[PDB]
């Protein structure tokens, strides 16, 4: 292939792509995605990184809103962000750790924007719906047993009474 | 005495053929394209032949076999055959009741089984087949029947449907043993509860989004598919199966009536009430069906819009259903290199195709009404109420059919002098339940399809044809008219004579000829089969062994007449 693309970089593997759908989850009464919303999103991501590094690796790292670098913003509200070291740009947190951090505190990020796991897609982090706990044994089997028992008792008593009468 | 007889006939006629069979028969054959022949086949075939049955029941004042033997010995076989058909009906009809029982027992759960699809296995999404189809369709085809992909593939006897069928037959036997004349308050109750439940479901069914689409599909008589002879055949056979013509129990019911009674009013009233009940139930069912089709169309449009938006980086709400083609053209005009990749992937969906292929088959009523229940507020109560109305209808119809089966057996002194009637009825129920286990297999729904379409479908036409020729030409229509006039004071109207003598037999013969010609020209009988991978219904040719059963079911009952004639001729010589 002759030529080059101005979008590939050796550190582009560590980027995480976010896609946001404001007008589908909220319909009306939906805020616009201006720079303040991006600031809040970067603050939320930095908070998630702090929580992960505090509750797992037991390291106190002072992330900030400037350590979540964002590119390729588009009217769909779909961009690519990566989290670097607190005061050292050359160091990029590997994508696995960022994904674990997002998984740990995805509910808080969802609540900060009033989105629910479908209008805030991280394109690589998929949520878990939750196991559908089962009733004790089976309601239908119990009901069928009761009905069959009463029907059999009725049949037996009717046959016995008819035989005894004649 | 008029109320007793009229309500007995109504309770016999109004059953699962009105609420269950009519909706899916209408859906299968084009909706309006099926409704126009139905009415056309009701004025010509329903009323005159029902009136003829009731008059033969009165003027003979004997049973079916007794009447058709007293008219002429060479004809007594048509009394025997009219029993055999009932047998086959009672062989499979109960399966429907079993299904309702199943759907009742899975109605006391907060997470209704047909409401939410099971988890895929990652615990992050839904099942592939449960997503391609609906939750109701997945429950009906997999959780209820566990239908095999083809008729050639069958497993063992599914124990849950077998137990449900056993319970239904036990209930029928208990109803047989318990009551025979205590239907006093029942006729006051069992005739209004189905109408009340259908009224409730109509009140819900006419406020759903896109209900008018369903009504428009129901009432539009598409001329293109109106030329199908199978539609006319199915309309006539459904009329006969819903009125009970050919089963021979209407003759027995009219045998107990006074000869100074108006059977012209009663026949007209019964036929009109049956037609109105069928139309009302089908209206509710098709309103819910139209809601389903509209929902599927909207879902497909939303999926296509989401597919385009996630790729072209369009705004969240920019791409709507009102500006889809234009934006598609705009996107295509913007750059074709990107559009070329996914052009196969973009799917075309329209209301018409969804309406033809949303839901179809013998489970149309169950799927549609479970969907409607899942869209209620207290789903459990409405599900219980509907599947209890359905249970009452099925139980009443089966009581009528089994009485028609059993009366000749009880009247036979050879059997009545050896075993009690309680044992004869027990043996009949046991034989029927044991034979009906073939409908509980993995491929049992296909055998149910065969019996629902051939066991009591065309034999009822030939039986009624033989009966009307017997009444008109062998007995003598002038003698019959004189006897009826002496019995009731009023001579039969000229219209009834015209429909008895020439019009109805000629129409039946023409229908038979058209059906035979169509079958010969096509040369390939096909059935619908579930496809879970595609999640829809596909057409497959019947195997070699399924045609033998299809032929025998009709052949035994129909050929029981000429064999009896040959036997009588041999006995004479
Ligand atoms: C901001 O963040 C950035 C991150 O982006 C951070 O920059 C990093 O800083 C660290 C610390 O200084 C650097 O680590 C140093 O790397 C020096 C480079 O020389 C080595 O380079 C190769 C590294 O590969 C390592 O890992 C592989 C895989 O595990 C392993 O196989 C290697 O052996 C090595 O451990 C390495 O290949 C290379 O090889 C030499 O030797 C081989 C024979 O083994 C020979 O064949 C080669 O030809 C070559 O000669 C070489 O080893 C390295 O010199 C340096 O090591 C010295 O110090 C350490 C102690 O710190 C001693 O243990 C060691 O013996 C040496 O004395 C150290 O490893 C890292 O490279 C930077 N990364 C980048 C991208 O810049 C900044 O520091 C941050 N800034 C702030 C302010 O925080
Ligand atoms: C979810 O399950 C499917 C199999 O149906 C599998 O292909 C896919 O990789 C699974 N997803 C994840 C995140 O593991
Ligand atoms: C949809 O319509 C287009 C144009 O009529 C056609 O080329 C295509 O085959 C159809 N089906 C799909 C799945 O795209
Ligand atoms: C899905 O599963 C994950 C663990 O695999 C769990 O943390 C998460 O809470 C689940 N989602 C629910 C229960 O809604
Ligand atoms: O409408 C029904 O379901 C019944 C079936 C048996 C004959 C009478 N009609
Ligand atoms: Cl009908």
């Amino acid at each position: 292939f002759v030529g080059w693309s101005t979008d590939w970089s050796p550190y582009a593997d560590q980027s995480i792509k976010v896609r946001i759908s404001l007008k589908s989850a909220l319909g009306d009464k939906a805020y616009e995605w201006n720079d303040n919303e991006m600031y809040l999103f970067r603050s939320s991501v930095a908070y998630a990184m702090r929580q992960y590094f505090l509750k797992v690796k037991n390291q106190m790292i002072l992330f900030g809103e400037e350590d979540v670098r964002v590119a390729n913003l588009k009217p769909r509200i779909s961009f690519n962000f990566f989290v670097t070291a607190p005061k050292n740009v050359s160091d990029i947190i590997p994508r696995t750790e960022v994904e674990k951090a997002i998984r740990m505190s995805r509910s808080r990020i969802n609540d900060a924007f009033r989105l629910n796991d479908n209008s805030l897609e991280f394109l690589g982090i998929q949520p878990t719906l939750g196991p559908p706990n089962q009733p004790p044994v089976s309601i239908w089997l119990i009901v069928f047993g009761v009905v069959m028992g009463v029907i059999v008792v009725g049949i037996v008593i009717l046959i016995f009474t008819g035989i005894r009468d004649r | 005495n008029s109320l007793q007889f009229v309500f007995a006939c109504i309770s016999y006629a109004v059953g699962l053929g009105n609420v269950w069979r009519f909706p899916y028969l209408c859906q299968m054959y084009g909706g309006g394209s099926f409704l126009v022949p139905y009415i056309i086949m009701l004025i010509v075939e329903g009323m005159p032949l029902l009136y003829l049955e009731l008059a033969v029941g009165q003027r003979m004042r004997q049973g079916s076999i007794g009447a058709w033997r007293t008219i002429s010995p060479y004809l007594s076989g048509v009394g025997v055959a009219s029993v055999v058909v009932s047998f086959f009906l009672s062989m499979y009809y109960n399966v429907i009741n079993a299904w309702a029982f199943w759907y009742l027992f899975h109605s006391f759960q907060d997470p209704l089984p047909w409401s939410v699809c099971p988890l895929n296995g990652n615990h992050t999404g839904y099942d592939e087949e449960c997503e391609k189809a609906s939750s109701t369709q997945y429950f009906w085809y997999r959780k209820t029947l566990n239908i095999s992909p083809s008729l050639q593939e069958n497993g063992g006897v599914q124990w849950e449907p077998a137990l449900c069928l056993l319970l239904a037959w036990l209930v029928v036997y208990l109803c047989i043993l318990r009551g025979t004349e205590s239907t006093g308050k029942v006729v006051y109750f069992t005739a209004s509860l189905p109408y009340c439940v259908l009224i409730i479901y109509l009140i819900r069914g006419l406020t759903l989004h896109g209900a008018t689409n369903g009504l428009m599909y129901m009432f539009t008589p598409k001329i293109e598919q109106l030329a199908n002879p199978k539609a006319w055949i199915n309309a006539a056979t459904q009329i006969f199966f819903s009125l009970g013509l050919g089963f021979g129990s209407l003759i027995a019911f009219a045998s107990y009536n006074e000869p100074s009674n108006n059977c012209q009013k009663h026949a007209i009233i019964v036929s009109l009430i049956n037609s109105f009940t069928s139309i009302f139930a089908s209206i509710v069912t098709f309103s819910i069906y139209g809601f389903k089709a509209t929902f599927n169309y909207e879902n497909c449009l939303k999926k296509v819009s989401l597919l385009l938006t996630n790729t072209f980086d369009l705004e969240d709400g920019f791409l709507t259903a009102s500006n889809l083609e234009q934006v598609k053209g705009y996107l295509a005009s913007a750059y074709p290199s990107k559009y070329s990749e996914m052009f196969p992937q973009i799917k075309n969906c329209s209301l018409e195709s969804e309406l033809d292929t949303a839901v179809q088959g013998t489970g149309l009523a169950f799927i549609v009404y479970t969907e409607a229940i899942k869209n209620m507020e207290v789903s459990q109560l409405w599900s219980v109420l509907y599947f209890f109305m359905l249970l009452m209808l099925g139980i009443g119809s089966m009581l009528g059919n089994t009485a028609a089966i059993l009366t000749p057996l009880t009247d036979s002194k050879i059997i009545s002098s050896h075993l009690p009637k309680e044992a004869i009825s027990g043996l009949v129920c046991l034989v029927n339940c044991a034979i009906g286990m073939v409908f509980t297999m993995e491929a049992g729904n296909y055998w149910f399809d065969i019996f629902n379409d051939y066991a009591a479908t065309l034999s009822l036409l030939l039986i009624v044809l033989v009966e009307t020729i017997a009444v008109c030409y062998v007995y003598g229509l002038r003698r019959f008219e004189s006897d009826l006039k002496a019995m009731t004071g009023r001579a039969v109207s000229w219209y009834w004579k015209v429909m008895w003598a020439g019009v109805s037999p000629l129409l039946i013969v023409s229908l038979f000829v058209f059906y035979l010609s169509d079958y010969i020209l096509t040369g390939t009988l096909k059935y619908q089969a579930w496809d879970a991978s595609q999640g829809q219904l596909v057409t497959k040719d019947y195997p070699a062994y399924a045609l033998a059963v299809i032929g025998l079911l009709v052949a035994s009952s129909t050929m029981c007449i000429p064999l009896a004639a040959l036997g009588t001729f041999v006995q004479r010589r």
